[PDB]
């Protein structure tokens, strides 16, 4: 009725702070893993060159 | 050049891109009053981080699909000088193809 | 404003306690008496220094109510008794 | 042909975006809850039992 | 789970059939254990057979050592099948509880009868053989899962709090592993990220140095009876034997890929015996397979290569993390619009409260300025 309640009440602030920091860390890790992937596609000049060769030019 | 068509993938959930964009807009609209701007070098907020991640993914998907809206892509996807160079290279290519098609038609 | 109490301090000064970092600091440089943010926190100097927070009427931009799905967790167990019920 | 090639990756990206949205929503819910708790705390009408619950 | 009259009737009706089934299972499990023990004594390493002594560095108290006193029989499949091992493990649990009850009966003569009535009113400590139908078995499994939920969080908190209060990780990867190890079951933990915690805790505490209170909590979470607990080297031996059998079966399955061919119910039971899959979660085959693969990955390649599992304390914490449900939160957010100290409104504010409100209220700056100016004037006049 007296002791354990008081010590729990004393614990609350530090635990709240640490859990907030942990959530911020999770969000930071989520953001840090985001990279924009620039894809590379076959240049159409080679396609045009192959078209010309097929014409026997 | 590509090689083989990549192995088929089954979606875990069903949802359209338009629906996802609408949901994102709804989520970010309720926090507009709470959202506060700050200097670029200053630390970011939770709302700003969520907005950046969501918009980055959305616009990456759009650019892969074909909806080349450079105005928003340059904002929600550019974070590296290499990214800026790639965007500029892409921007020239799309405009060049559009001009070429128009004059080839004319 | 009401006369109600606030988060208990134990008669301690949070600017010098061993867990002071857990208490946010306001613009004036006075650490809060609680994990919450307090703008008008003060320190009084009796034989020992102690922190105080005076409740006041302040408006805060209230984020709209979320859905019950995203904050309710129905993991309750027969042995579980809530803090309100215990009180 | 290109669309067929860039299909599985697009579906995975869409699913990941949906999961990210569902992951972010609880954070906003917690933020709103903390806002309300702080509002009641500033009014001196917040009990520690309510805060813990 | 709390006792009830319906469960009492169920257990009373099935008491004698349950005893007969338990005796038959006892004969079968004695045969299986005879085979296993003969194989261990014949092909076991010298240290394992001779029971090498490992003493603590502080009080020189002997306890089982994971490396020496635990041995994985890679070639046990020739003599004993996986199903036989699972049967032996289940019978070991049931026999432990039955032995404790029988010891109580022998000790207290005929005065244990009302305590027996209490015992039969709850499925927590009755053998699985007392259930003769699917619904009864489901209720029994629910009771066991409830006990696991009741017990595991205390063990996890004990471990985490002790380590964090008395030590910190060395490097960032260890920090990430430690933080992600004790996440709630609602999120999926990556075994590769979490594995380094095993070595870190080996640096902190091994299975040979496990404290008696932590052991009691673990045994509670494993549905192992704890009264009379006695010295820590009895339930410790029980835990070692159970996990050695589990590791042998796991090696057999990994080598032979039995889990892929394993049926849904058998797969669920296999995960349950590893404390990975509660029955109340209604998991499907996909989730069970994911959890089992994560468990195998956590064991690591070294388990197959040499039969060496990671630190048993960390393994137990990792597996029991699936019973660490998120903290319950019930009630609409609108409840936050109420007030808690309305009953004090009639009392109002006294002189001291009015003074505090005046000094620290919105007029605080004006009061501070006036007070400081007055004090400065008085000091100047004094000088
Ligand atoms: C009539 C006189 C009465 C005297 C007073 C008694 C008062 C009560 C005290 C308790 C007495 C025992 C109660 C019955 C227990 C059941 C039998 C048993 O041991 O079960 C195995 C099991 C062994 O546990 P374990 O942790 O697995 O053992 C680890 C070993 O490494 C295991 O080794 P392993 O890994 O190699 O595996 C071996 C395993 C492999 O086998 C198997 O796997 C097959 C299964 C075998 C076991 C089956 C057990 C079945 C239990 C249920 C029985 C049915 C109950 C029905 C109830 C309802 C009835 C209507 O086989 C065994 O379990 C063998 C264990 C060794 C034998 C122990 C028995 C020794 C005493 C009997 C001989 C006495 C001779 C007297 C000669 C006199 C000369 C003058 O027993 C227990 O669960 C332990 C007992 C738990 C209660 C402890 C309570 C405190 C005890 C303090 C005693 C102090 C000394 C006495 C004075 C007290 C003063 C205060
Ligand atoms: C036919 C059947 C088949 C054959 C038989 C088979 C064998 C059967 C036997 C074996 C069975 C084993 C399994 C048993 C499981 C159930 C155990 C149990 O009791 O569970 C709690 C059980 C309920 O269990 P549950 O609801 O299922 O919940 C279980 C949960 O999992 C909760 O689980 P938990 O783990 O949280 O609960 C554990 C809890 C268990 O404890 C409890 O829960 C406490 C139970 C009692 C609570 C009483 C509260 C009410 C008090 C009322 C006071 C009087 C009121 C006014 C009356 C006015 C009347 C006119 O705590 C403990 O375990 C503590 C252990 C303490 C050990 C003590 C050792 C002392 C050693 C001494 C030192 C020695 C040192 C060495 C010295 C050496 C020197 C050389 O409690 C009850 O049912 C309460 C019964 C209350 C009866 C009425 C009050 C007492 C009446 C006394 C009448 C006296 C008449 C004569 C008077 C003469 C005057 C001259
Ligand atoms: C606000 C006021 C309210 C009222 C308050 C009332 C006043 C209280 C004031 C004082 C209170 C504190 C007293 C402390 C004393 C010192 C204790 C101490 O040093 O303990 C060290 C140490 C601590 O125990 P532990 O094993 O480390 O863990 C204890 C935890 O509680 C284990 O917890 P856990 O969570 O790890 O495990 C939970 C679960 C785990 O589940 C299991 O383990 C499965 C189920 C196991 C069933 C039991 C198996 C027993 C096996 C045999 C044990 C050895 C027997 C030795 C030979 C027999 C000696 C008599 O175990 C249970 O549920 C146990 C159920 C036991 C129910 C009985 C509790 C007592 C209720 C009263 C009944 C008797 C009333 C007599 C007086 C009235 C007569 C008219 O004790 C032991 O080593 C245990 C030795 C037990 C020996 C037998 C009992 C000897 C005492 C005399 C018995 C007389 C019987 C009379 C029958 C009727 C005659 C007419
Ligand atoms: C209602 C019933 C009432 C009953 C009352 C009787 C007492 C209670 C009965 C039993 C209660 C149940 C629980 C008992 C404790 C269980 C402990 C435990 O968990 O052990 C696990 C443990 C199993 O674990 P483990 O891994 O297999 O082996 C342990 C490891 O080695 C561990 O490795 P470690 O690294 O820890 O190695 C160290 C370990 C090594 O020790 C061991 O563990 C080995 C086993 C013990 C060996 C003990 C004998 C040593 C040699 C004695 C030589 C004496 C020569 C004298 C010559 C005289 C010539 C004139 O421990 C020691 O070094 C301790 C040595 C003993 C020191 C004794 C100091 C006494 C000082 C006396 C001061 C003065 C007294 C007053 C004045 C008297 C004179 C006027 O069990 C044992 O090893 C043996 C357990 C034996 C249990 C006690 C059996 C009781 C039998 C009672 C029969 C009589 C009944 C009378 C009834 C009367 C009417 C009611
Ligand atoms: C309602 C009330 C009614 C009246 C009640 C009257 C009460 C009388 C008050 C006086 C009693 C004082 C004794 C209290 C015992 C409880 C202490 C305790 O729980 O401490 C917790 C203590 C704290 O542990 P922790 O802090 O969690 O962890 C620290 C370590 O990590 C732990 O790690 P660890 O477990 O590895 O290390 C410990 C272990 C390490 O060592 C081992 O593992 C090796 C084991 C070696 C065993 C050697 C046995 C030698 C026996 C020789 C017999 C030869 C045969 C003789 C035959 C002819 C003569 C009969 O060594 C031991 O603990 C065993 C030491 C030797 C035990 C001897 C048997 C018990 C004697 C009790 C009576 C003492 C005199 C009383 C009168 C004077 C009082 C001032 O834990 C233990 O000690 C655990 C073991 C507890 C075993 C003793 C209790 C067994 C159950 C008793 C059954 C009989 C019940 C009779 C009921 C009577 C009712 C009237
Ligand atoms: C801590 C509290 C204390 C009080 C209490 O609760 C716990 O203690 C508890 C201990 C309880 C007794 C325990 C055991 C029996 C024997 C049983 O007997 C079966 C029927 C026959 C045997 O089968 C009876 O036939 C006998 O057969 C014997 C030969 O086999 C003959 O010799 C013997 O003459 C002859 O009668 C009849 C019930 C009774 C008396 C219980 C009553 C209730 C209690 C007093 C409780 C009670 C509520
Ligand atoms: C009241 C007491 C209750 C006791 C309950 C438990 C009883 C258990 C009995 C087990 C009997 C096992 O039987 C025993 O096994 C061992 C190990 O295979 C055999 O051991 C044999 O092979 C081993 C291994 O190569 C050799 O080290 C040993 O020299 C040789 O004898 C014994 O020859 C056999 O007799």
């Amino acid at each position: 009725d007296i002791m354990v309640p008081s010590f729990v009440y004393n614990k609350l602030p530090v635990i709240h702070f640490l859990q907030e920091k942990r959530a911020e860390q999770k969000l930071r890790r989520v953001l840090d893993e985001t990279y924009t992937e620039w894809t590379e596609e076959l240049d159409q000049a080679h396609v045009t060159d192959a078209i010309t060769r097929s014409l026997n030019i | 050049y590509k090689g083989e068509v990549p192995p088929h993938y089954t979606r875990k959930s069903s949802a359209t891109i338009e629906q996802v964009e609408k949901e994102i807009d709804a989520l970010l609209g309720g926090a507009e009053k709470l959202r506060k701007t700050s200097t670029d070098d200053q630390p970011m907020d939770k709302l700003t981080l969520m907005e950046r991640c969501l918009r980055h993914a959305l616009w990456s998907y759009h650019k892969e699909e074909g909806r080349y809206d450079f105005d928003q892509i340059g904002r929600w996807v550019v974070y590296t000088p290499e990214d800026e160079v790639k965007l500029a290279q892409l921007k020239r290519e799309v405009e060049a193809k559009e001009k070429l098609a128009a004059l080839r038609k004319r | 404003v009401g006369n109600g109490p606030t988060f208990s301090t134990g008669g301690e000064c949070m600017n010098t306690c061993d867990i002071q970092n857990a208490f946010p600091m306001n613009d004036r440089g006075v650490r809060s008496s609680s994990p919450f943010q307090e703008p008008n926190t003060a320190i009084y100097d009796s034989y020992l220094a102690w922190t105080y927070f005076q409740p006041m009427d302040v408006h805060i931009e209230k984020l709209p109510a979320p859905e019950a799905k995203y904050y309710q967790r129905h993991t309750k167990k027969p042995w579980d008794v809530s803090s309100t019920e215990l009180t | 042909t290109l669309q067929q090639y860039r299909r599985a990756s697009q579906d995975k990206r869409l699913d990941d975006l949906v999961d990210l949205l569902e992951r972010f929503k609880p954070v906003l819910a917690r933020e709103a809850i903390m806002q309300r708790l702080t509002i009641k705390h500033l009014e001196g009408q917040l009990g520690v039992w309510r805060y813990m619950d | 789970m709390q006792g009830s009259w319906s469960v009492l009737k169920k257990n009373c009706s099935n008491f004698f059939p349950g005893l007969l089934a338990f005796a038959q299972q006892t004969q079968e499990a004695y045969g299986i254990w005879l085979r296993i023990y003969n194989r261990q004594q014949k092909y076991g390493p010298t240290d394992f057979v001779e029971q090498s002594e490992t003493f603590s560095p502080d009080y020189h108290k002997r306890f089982h050592s994971q490396d020496k006193n635990m041995w994985v029989d890679k070639e046990l499949c020739t003599e004993v099948s996986q199903k036989e091992v699972a049967r032996l493990m289940t019978y070991k649990l049931d026999m432990w509880r039955m032995a404790h009850c029988a010891g109580a009966l022998l000790a207290t003569g005929g005065y244990a009868i009302p305590f027996g009535l209490f015992w039969l009113a709850n499925d927590t400590w009755v053998p699985s053989s007392f259930n003769l139908t699917g619904e009864e078995l489901r209720a029994w499994r629910e009771a066991q899962d409830l006990y696991r939920y009741r017990s595991a969080p205390s063990y996890l908190t004990d471990t985490k709090w002790h380590f964090d209060f008395h030590a910190y990780p060395w490097n960032e990867t260890q920090e990430r592993a430690w933080d992600d190890l004790f996440e709630k079951n609602d999120v999926r933990r990556d075994p590769k990220v979490v594995r380094p915690a095993a070595e870190m805790y080996d640096g902190f505490i091994k299975f040979e140095l496990i404290r008696r209170k932590s052991l009691r909590h673990l045994c509670r979470s494993m549905n192992i009876p704890t009264f009379p607990m006695l010295a820590r080297l009895c339930n410790g031996t029980r835990v070692r034997d159970y996990w050695n059998l589990a590791w042998c079966e796991d090696y057999m399955v990994i080598t032979q890929r039995l889990h892929e061919s394993m049926t849904d119910e058998e797969l669920y039971d296999y995960a349950w015996r590893r404390y990975l899959a509660p029955y109340d979660k209604n998991l499907n085959r996909e989730q069970l397979m994911e959890r089992v693969e994560d468990y195998f990955e956590f064991l690591g390649p070294d388990f197959v290569a040499h039969g060496k599992a990671p630190n048993l304390v960390i393994l137990t914490n990792y597996v029991l993390g699936y019973y660490n449900d998120p903290a319950y939160l019930e009630g609409d957010i609108s409840e936050l619009d109420k007030n808690d100290y309305d009953h004090l409104a009639s009392w109002g504010k006294d002189a001291f409260l009015r003074r505090l409100e005046f000094e620290n209220g919105p007029l605080r700056d004006q009061v501070e300025a006036h007070t400081q100016r007055l004090l400065a004037e008085r000091a100047a006049i004094a000088k």
